């Protein structure tokens, strides 16, 4: 909150978040959405049988893709998108402990909280803006801009600063639950996989002084704070 | 939503937020979300209802962009400034409804032909227009007001108008507002879920109907998209202050 | 016994019953079982976090403009200046892109009023450098070249360093105590009519262009490092203010300009492939 | 045909939706 | 009804009973016999009434498999899908009902000739549609309506539909609901124990109606058979959701 | 004397009061001398173990299905397999027989949900022993050759001797509150149309079918003493739970298809011989 | 239940309610949002030396 004089190992005031068997460290202050709520009480009804959590594998801290930002990237322009939990199951760390659960269980809820860490000089600068879009299959195309992303839950990353960014995402679904996995004996009627999309996009481009760096990049880290399991069945690899 | 004051750490001293204009014109507030859904928007102008067919189906679903006239594309019954209205934008923005909608139907006539309004429940598909239900060529001795479903009857001589409470009959929780593309054909079970059913209208003999729509008093709207890209051409058919 | 019934009242017969108004009164006939039964919102129903009013919409921050400023710069230019109007971006040239929040509600409205709240995010970093003057201007306009036009008004001097954000309220000060909206309150042209002067001759209104502006003027000059960029980008903010007032529900300025396709019959329009 | 139906190839994924890999749909 | 939980001797554990969605949606309840009942069906869909007859004749009895159509037989005035109605569903279910039945009748008109509907209590016969009693060629100066029977009149120029209530007026303690064959000729007395009377609609010219039945408040069945042998083709008729 | 009347109000008038709905109010004329008797339930009325609801009599068992389970069946070997959907038996073909009474409900309603009870009654001795499972299967459905997909799932294994009957309570597993039926809300098709593309394109709907399946596989292979039969029948009865629920009436699904006859004029119509 | 509604009474039909009359009843429609809302005189008001009456 507060800087102090430098010492051995330079200005030592970080600060950290611990959750299971993982931890990331940040050096300068964080911006955090607010926490807002999931649809509750359709549970119950939804599934006469117990819904199951696996806390210790699924609210770790884990990587995906790294993204690069360039000069050249305009505003509006996409640097990564999500379609969550799809993504993060069948594209991106793939052999995460993390997705262990999906293997078996057909349905369930999901919220979610993704940390993001950039690492740009101190002579650069540039805006890039992260939101989320409740149940967006079939309207991923509209209301997809930079205007759309500041109106929606959002964070927003200082390229020069370094500063955290934590996006917390509910689960608002159209239905009770969202499906986990395709089949081949399952049906082809509903699309499963994706309650959600996460949009990375250039609000302000990168710019550099004079023989700097033409680009610098950003980390994803996600985890679920609150996924709740429903339908068990055989496992199966997942997509 | 996000407020975005989050984002706002300057705290220097600014000039003085004064006083509200609310109230001091009239108390008749309309700022509110509900209030703006609440009054009628207008979907068909003087169409024809055909006995030959089974009805003119209406399908419940808000007004919004789904239903926006775009210059060039194929010649629709619906009226063309359906997405200009104030709560088409506003739907604009929310992607989930829950809800009753109220269809307010009047018929071009002062006959005392019944005119029977029946209401379908969430089957899956969504359709508008007349129709022949599977495709038959006779719907007098199978009429889909007489198969046992919920219907009321419109009796002209006495009142040529009528305003219908449809219910929230579907598995979903919500009800989706538009997709990206209308017309475009994707996992069909998915591509119903915009609608809660459908409003069917049939006649005795050939006439005309207008028929407006608008939100229920128990209704409510979620999942916040904020503003899409927009164009306006208005300055231009104009005269300004300065001749 | 059958006694006679010799109550009796006038009466004024009408079609509807509260067919005008968002609330009081409905004469609206249940679909149901039940006439009195109504949709169930014990456990699905609004997030408390979403907007219910306009006014709640309207208090979203969206970025409105953007605009560059360099070392090249000379003091007293303008960066920034624009008629800050809510009802249009532009009287002179068509629009297209991502409209604010708060100008995409007001667009629905005939009338407005309240203050309007600015926020100046400049993408730099630590050794970037310079002031700044933001100016609300009313009535009369200053000259591009004449500064001190601009300082004789409502002013606020930032200087760009460490912090690199600056909120501005813009007062209310006008001549009305509501101000009617420059867009038309009805529209019928649909595909795009070469516009005559009968036309505007016989438009719905009258077009009250507003003459209050805002400005961004050099008070020192941009002198960043070397080592960093000559130039950098300025973010402009925009929403009404906490005291921010709409009225006179009117046809829409703004409509989507993006992917807008119209329904069809599903599946009997050709879907069975 | 109509060519608002299916989506090309080579922008899509299998549910006929713009694919999450395809950054240029903006 | 047996519930067949006598039968049930098995008493090992099993899986959760969870928690019902009734409630959940709306509390618009429709799960209730009475209430399904009490919703109209449609008997007769623009039929002609004729003034050189004695009246249109409408059997007091509720809708069941009595009024089904099956493809082949000889075409009659009634509408088709009766036997597919859910009350007519209910109604197989049950062979007793006692109480009130109430009669929508809508009159396609709005002259002001007076239309009349008279009560005849249960005599022993069932009948249907136009008919001329005792074969005579002339009932203007002797209408049934008034012979001394209980009648209401319909002015459609002021209203052209109508609710009436008719009683159970019956020597029997409940009315037999259906017969395993509707066109069997047994004892007599026993044949028209599935009404408790008729209802007689008599015009001043020539003119059509429609007709709906539902019914009374005060309104009882019993004497529960179960579910009969049944047919059904609606697949056929419909696409899945994988196209 | 007599004094003007200045009392009045508005109204819209409606020609049935209603109509809809299947409680409330009703403008309903009594055939009475007396306008407000009514019929007397004193002494002839409605018994008390008459069901007064449609889920009374979804909650009566009926047989929905029966199979063989033989002394040859191996272990792993699906005994029974079915998509256990209330709306409809078949997709692919006609049904024709006597249908349960929870499924003949539940086919006048649009939804259904809560879970659904199962009774697997052995038509066998003491004599015969063996061991079969019952597994519910949501989403994926297993392999007919593979028992371990199946094994994966909501199952209850039953031994049996002795005792010769299990219930099964088939869990409600769902992403959605309730399921809409396979089944069409209204078919107007009455004389066996032979159907086309152009038909199924212009129906009510489209039919979500259900992936829910329930089966029974031999884990012990049937053992049987000489003196007895190798081969036994086992009944499956169907119900709905406790919790079960049905909502949205429409054209029922199922109709009478043994004798059939259509009413006439008695005896006008040549009932006198 | 559906109980019948036996109540009634005999009415006379007017086009137009309090038409002749500078006061008393009305039956106008307001077009406004909210239909009992009407015109605020928190602020702006007549004068109190304006005049009220033609005397």
């Amino acid at each position: 909150e507060v800087p102090s004089k430098e010492s051995i190992q330079g200005d030592a005031t970080q600060q950290s978040s611990k959750e299971e068997n993982t931890i990331i460290t940040r050096d300068q202050q964080q911006t955090v959405s607010e926490n807002i709520p999931s649809t509750v009480g359709d549970l119950v009804i939804a599934s006469s049988e117990p819904t199951q959590q696996f806390r210790s594998l699924t609210n770790r801290w884990m990587p995906i893709n790294s993204i690069r930002v360039t000069v050249n990237g305009k505003r509006n322009d996409l640097l990564a998108q999500y379609y969550i939990p799809e993504d993060f199951l069948s594209t991106h760390a793939k052999c995460a402990p993390n997705t262990i659960p999906f293997e078996t269980y057909v349905y369930g809820k999901y919220e979610l909280e993704m940390k993001f860490v950039a690492n740009g000089n101190k002579f650069q600068c540039g805006k890039v803006i992260i939101s989320v879009k409740f149940d967006s299959y079939q309207a991923d195309n509209i209301n997809t801009g930079f205007q759309a992303a500041l109106s929606r839950p959002h964070i927003m990353l200082d390229l020069s600063t370094n500063n955290e960014g934590v996006l917390k995402i509910p689960f608002r679904y159209h239905r009770a639950f969202v499906r986990n996995q395709t089949h081949k004996t399952a049906t082809a009627g509903v699309r499963p996989g994706k309650f959600a999309s996460i949009y990375v996009q250039v609000l302000s481009p990168l710019q550099t002084g004079e023989g700097g760096a033409n680009d610098m990049f950003i980390r994803p880290f996600y985890r679920y704070t609150r996924a709740e399991f429903a339908g068990m069945s055989y496992k199966v690899p997942l997509t | 939503m996000d407020t975005g004051a989050k984002e706002d750490e300057d705290e220097t001293a600014n000039f003085s937020d004064g006083v509200t204009a609310m109230g001091f014109q009239s108390l008749d507030t309309q700022v509110s979300i509900k209030d703006i859904l609440r009054r009628p928007v207008l979907l068909f102008n003087h169409v024809e209802l055909d006995p030959d067919y089974t009805g003119f189906f209406i399908p419940i679903m808000p007004p919004s962009r789904m239903m926006q006239y775009k210059s060039g594309d194929k010649e629709t019954s619906f009226q063309r400034l359906i997405g200009r209205t104030p709560q088409a934008a506003i739907m604009n923005l929310f992607r989930f409804w829950r809800g009753s909608l109220r269809y307010t139907i009047i018929i071009h006539s002062t006959d005392g032909h019944p005119i029977y309004v029946t209401h379908v429940p969430h089957t899956g598909n969504r359709v508008y227009g007349l129709m022949k239900v599977n495709n038959l060529h006779e719907y007098t001795k199978v009429p889909i007001f007489g198969c046992g479903l919920t219907t009321e009857m419109i009796i002209p001589s006495v009142n040529p108008s009528i305003c219908v409470e449809v219910p929230f009959d579907t598995e979903n929780n919500w009800a989706v507002t538009f997709d990206e593309d209308a017309q475009r054909n994707y996992s069909w079970r998915d591509k119903g879920d915009t609608v809660t059913g459908h409003l069917v209208v049939t006649p005795v003999v050939s006439v005309y109907m207008s028929v407006w729509v608008e939100a229920g008093d128990d209704f409510e709207v979620s999942n916040f998209y904020g503003p899409p890209s927009v164009k306006t051409n208005d300055w231009n058919y104009a005269f300004s202050d300065e001749h | 016994d059958k006694p006679k019934d010799v109550s009796s009242i006038t009466i004024i017969p009408k079609p509807r019953l509260g067919f005008p108004h968002g609330k009081g009164k409905s004469d609206a006939v249940a679909m149901r079982v039940n006439p009195v039964a109504l949709t169930s919102f014990q456990d699905v129903s609004a997030y408390p976090d979403e907007p219910r009013t306009t006014l709640d919409i309207a208090r979203i921050w969206g970025l409105r403009s953007t605009f560059n400023w360099g070392s090249g710069d000379e003091h007293g230019k303008e960066l920034f200046n624009t008629v800050l109007d809510p009802g249009l971006r532009f009287y002179d040239q068509d629009y297209e892109g991502q409209i604010t929040p708060m100008e995409y509600v007001t667009g629905l409205y005939n009338f407005w009023s309240g203050p309007i709240e600015l926020r100046f995010d400049f993408v730099s970093n630590a050794f970037h450098t310079g002031t700044v003057i933001i100016s609300a201007e009313y009535n009369r306009s200053s000259t591009n070249t004449d500064e001190c036009q601009s300082h004789s008004t409502y002013t606020k001097t930032f200087h760009l360093g460490e912090q690199k954000s600056v909120h501005f309220t813009v007062p209310y000060i006008y001549d009305t105590v509501v101000r009617r909206n420059t867009a038309s309150a009805y529209l019928p042209v649909t595909d795009y009519d070469k516009v005559d002067n009968v036309s505007r001759a016989q438009a719905m209104g009258i077009r009250a262009e507003s003459k209050m502006r805002v400005k961004v003027r050099v008070v020192n000059v941009l002198r960043p490092v070397a080592s960093t960029t000559s130039t950098i980008e300025v973010l402009v903010y925009m929403r009404g203010g906490k005291n921010y007032a709409l009225h006179g529900l009117k046809q829409s300025t703004y409509w989507p300009s993006n992917s807008v396709v119209p329904i069809d019959s599903f599946p009997p329009d050709g879907y069975d492939p | 045909d109509n060519p608002h139906r299916f989506l090309p190839a080579n922008v899509s994924n299998r549910w006929n939706e713009y694919s999450s890999a395809y950054l240029p749909r903006v």
